[PDB]
């Protein structure tokens, strides 16, 4: 994950963004996420 | 949120409630990008003909909440707003174009199991993830149905609400309304002819349309709920503000004022 904004002005948070403490942080998934995954048929 | 479901505690830690101080009513959704900058519909802040000229002093923001009103102790943290930056080409007189708002907290929000930022799109992600028919998750404390069926009190979910939605072909949507779907918006909704119904409602305006990347496993706020089709608007598809298309402006502000 190659960051953008300046840690200094943006604020702490970018590096580990978008990964869920209770979810991604344990491999564990959420009741409906496989729904999202499977919507990706294009490319 | 219509035909949404309850959210598992934590399922979207980025979710922020945008509160009115006096009186106290829910005002809008709002994503969190970093322990100090937060994202919302500009219209959630400055729409005059619905009486909105809100300022930093009038509002709070509520981070990592579940129960729409149980002041969840030892979980939700209440940040105060230091300043609100509104895309300045956003002109509430024309249309919903550039319906975007950045809010700087006074105090860096602590992260917990329930507070934790959302990633943002890079052109790379946009192009692989923002496709006609790809589904994306919208979360909110907007009302649950058409507003004079049953009783306000039912229809106002008691915890945070979740709903995924397919992205809509730009002609399909464009054709569907006399509002200009600009360069800087996208459309989410199930097929006109469809067997679920999911959408966002006024109260949901401001929060995050979000998709998870399968390449790097991360959650990216492609949009802002800009004008859902759920509830009273009952038009055809929801418009979202394209977050990426405005990343240039986002940085202009942070860097200037962070």
């Amino acid at each position: 994950f190659h960051t953008f904004f300046n840690e200094k002005t943006f604020g702490l948070g970018e590096a580990d963004c978008g990964l869920r403490p209770l979810f991604e942080k344990k491999s564990l998934k959420d009741t409906t996420e496989k729904e999202l995954l499977d919507s990706y048929i294009d490319g | 949120i219509v035909e949404g479901w309850d959210a598992e505690k934590g399922i979207a830690p980025w979710q922020v409630m945008l509160f009115r101080k006096s009186p106290q009513e829910l005002l809008c959704g709002a994503s969190l990008i970093s322990d100090r900058w937060v994202l919302t519909a500009a219209h959630c802040i400055l729409y005059p003909p619905w009486d909105k000229n809100f300022t930093e002093n009038d509002l709070l923001v509520r981070i990592g909440k579940h129960s729409r009103t149980r002041y969840e102790r030892n979980v939700e943290k209440i940040s105060m707003l230091e300043k609100i930056y509104v895309h300045p080409r956003y002109n509430w007189r024309e249309n919903l174009d550039r319906d975007i708002a950045l809010l700087k907290l006074k105090k860096p929000v602590p992260f917990s199991d329930y507070i934790h930022p959302v990633c943002l799109p890079d052109k790379q992600t946009v192009t692989s993830l923002l496709r006609a028919g790809y589904k994306g998750r919208v979360t909110g404390w907007g009302n649950l149905r058409e507003t004079w069926t049953t009783n306000i009190n039912e229809i106002q979910p008691s915890v945070l609400q979740v709903v995924n939605l397919p992205i809509v072909e730009r002609p399909v949507c464009k054709a569907s309304t006399r509002i200009r779907i600009t360069d800087n918006m996208f459309c989410a909704g199930f097929k006109v002819n469809d067997t679920k119904r999911g959408d966002a409602c006024e109260g949901d305006s401001g929060g995050p349309f979000v998709m998870k990347s399968p390449f790097n496993n991360r959650w990216y706020q492609m949009g802002i709920v800009s004008a859902g089709a759920g509830c009273d608007r009952k038009g055809k598809y929801g418009f979202y503000t394209h977050v990426f298309r405005l990343k240039r402006w986002i940085q202009k502000v942070i860097d200037q004022f962070g």
